[PDB]
């Protein structure tokens, strides 16, 4: 389940970083 | 993907911003 | 307030989660 | 679009879901 | 909608309160 | 319930520790 | 460790997931 | 329980949605 | 307030990933 | 302090690094 | 790794909501 | 410090409450 923790994470600091802008979350 | 590379070691906040639109 | 910046937050927790091995495209 | 429709009231795994890849 | 926000923030809270009690969440 | 006692004024940790099992 | 921050993540996503039902968090 | 089932492989939505009351 | 401590926690979720290992001390007041 | 500026109007990376130690 | 700094994640939370207006020194 | 101590086991909020200011 390690993986999948992460990316959970790793969503709300691409939220946080790229503001206006969004991102492609693309696993 | 940023997957292989911020789940295996840390990535600051401007390594995660090279992946925004 | 900042009532959008704090739902947006929770929004893309949820599309994490609903989207699965799909992953999902954020923008407002 | 999302924010408008998900931040004014609340949507559920249904209408979250299409807004998927 | 402000009250599912704070019900996140809640089960997120009763979560570490409760520890392996657990605890019942229904939001009627 | 929960919602209506903690989500205008913050609950204590007491307060919280009522609604565990 | 790694279990009691997945269980974190657990009730976030009952959460979400059982609307207007709830759950009953009971971990053993 | 949960914990065994979900915290050792992913569980599906499907698979959570067992444990709503 | 309840607001305010909404804001507060991911206040101090951005906080955590934006100091790094330079920490930070939370004051609402 | 940061509630006045950061949970009225959205604070930027750098807004938010001058909280820092 | 990765492991400790999603730990770290989930402290300050917590001790955010258990230290209540005393707040915390973080100092990682 | 706390990460030493409370991401190798699991810390109550009594253990949790020792990093309190
Ligand atoms: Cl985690
Ligand atoms: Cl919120
Ligand atoms: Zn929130
Ligand atoms: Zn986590």
């Amino acid at each position: 389940v390690n993986q999948h923790l992460c990316g959970s994470h790793l969503v709300e600091a691409l939220y946080l970083v790229c503001g206006e802008r969004g991102f492609f979350y693309t696993p | 993907g940023i997957v292989e590379q911020c789940c295996t070691s840390i990535c600051s906040l401007y390594q995660l911003e090279n992946y925004c639109n």
